[PDB]
C-alpha cells in the first residue's frame, strides 16, 4: 500500500495472509486474500500459477503483522487450491485473475469468527457500485514502488472507482482493460496498491453491506498518474465461485 | 511476468 494508514486486523477482519513454505525450511509471504465463508478464501490465480502445489501454502487469518505473531491469529493448511481454467497473462495484464483456497486447520476445523476474524459478503451478480464510489484496499504490500522491504504492519487505504469509459482512454490502459476488470485510484494519484498487495480485497459498501467488489490484480507502477490499480471484478465471477464452493 | 503485475515474486 502506497499512502493510507497503518491498521489492524480488527478493521479488516476478512483479510487472509498467504505464505509459501520453501524447500530449505524458509517461509515467505505470497499474497493477500479474503475470507468469504468459513472454509473458503478467495485471491488471485497469478499468485499460485508458478508453484501450483497446495502443500506449499499456509494461510493465516486474524493476522496484523507480516513476520511476527498477532494474538488471535489462526493458521490453516490448504485443502484445495482452485485456479481459474481461463487464467492468462499478457505482456501487461492478467485475465480471469481469481483463485479459491479451501482452508482447514491441522485439526480439520474451519474459521471461527473472532474479534479479529470475520467473513466478507460477495456482491449480487453483475451488481457493482457507481464510478466515484470510495472503496477500501488492504495489504502488506510495498509502501513505495522503489522499496525492497515490505512493511511489518498491515495497511489500508481508500480509492475511488473509475468508469470503464475512463479506464480505457489511451493515456490510461486502453484495450488492456476489459469488463471483467474494475479500475480504482486516488483522484490526486497519491494512494494505491502495490507489489505484494495482489490477491487482496477491494471492499465497497454496496446497498448497506461491506462487499468484496474486487481482487487486487495489476496496475502499471504504484500511485502513478493516469495509471490506476486494476482489480478482478468479483460480481462477474459468482457462478464460477458458486460452482467451486457450493461443494 | 506481465509488465504490470503487483505480485511479490515479479
Amino acid at each position: 500500500i502506497i499512502g493510507g494508514e497503518f491498521t489492524t486486523i480488527e478493521n479488516q477482519p476478512w483479510f487472509a495472509a498467504i505464505y509459501r513454505r520453501h524447500r530449505g525450511g524458509s517461509v515467505t509471504y505470497v499474497c493477500g486474500g479474503s475470507l468469504i465463508s468459513p472454509c473458503w478464501v478467495i485471491s488471485a490465480t497469478h499468485c499460485f500459477i508458478d508453484y501450483p502445489k497446495k502443500e506449499d501454502y499456509i494461510v493465516y487469518l486474524g493476522r496484523s503483522r507480516l513476520n511476527s505473531n498477532t494474538q488471535g491469529e489462526m493458521k490453516f493448511e490448504v485443502e484445495n487450491l482452485i485456479l481459474h481454467k481461463d487464467y492468462s497473462a499478457d505482456t501487461l495484464a492478467y485475465h480471469n485473475d481469481i483463485a479459491l483456497l479451501k482452508i482447514r486447520s491441522k485439526e480439520g476445523r474451519c474459521a471461527q469468527p473472532s474479534r479479529t476474524i470475520q467473513t466478507i459478503a460477495l456482491p449480487s451478480m453483475y451488481n457493482d457500485p457507481q464510478f466515484g464510489t470510495s472503496c477500501e484496499i488492504t495489504g502488506f504490500g510495498k509502501e513505495q514502488s522503489t522499496d525492497y522491504l515490505y512493511p511489518e504492519q498491515l495497511k489500508m487505504t481508500v480509492v475511488k472507482l473509475i468508469s470503464h469509459r475512463e479506464c480505457q482512454q489511451p493515456h490510461y490502459y486502453g484495450s488492456e482493460v476489459t469488463t471483467k476488470m474494475l479500475c480504482a485510484a486516488d483522484p490526486q494519484w497519491k494512494t494505491d496498491s502495490c507489489q505484494g498487495d495482489s490477491g487482496g480485497p477491494l471492499v465497497c459498501s454496496l446497498q448497506g453491506r461491506m462487499t468484496l467488489t474486487g481482487i487486487v490484480s495489476w496496475g502499471r507502477g504504484c500511485a502513478l498518474k493516469d495509471k490506476p490499480g486494476v482489480y478482478t471484478r468479483v460480481s462477474h465471477f459468482l457462478p464460477w465461485i458458486r460452482s467451486h464452493t457450493k461443494e | 511476468c506481465p509488465a504490470y503485475s503487483r505480485y511479490l515474486d515479479c
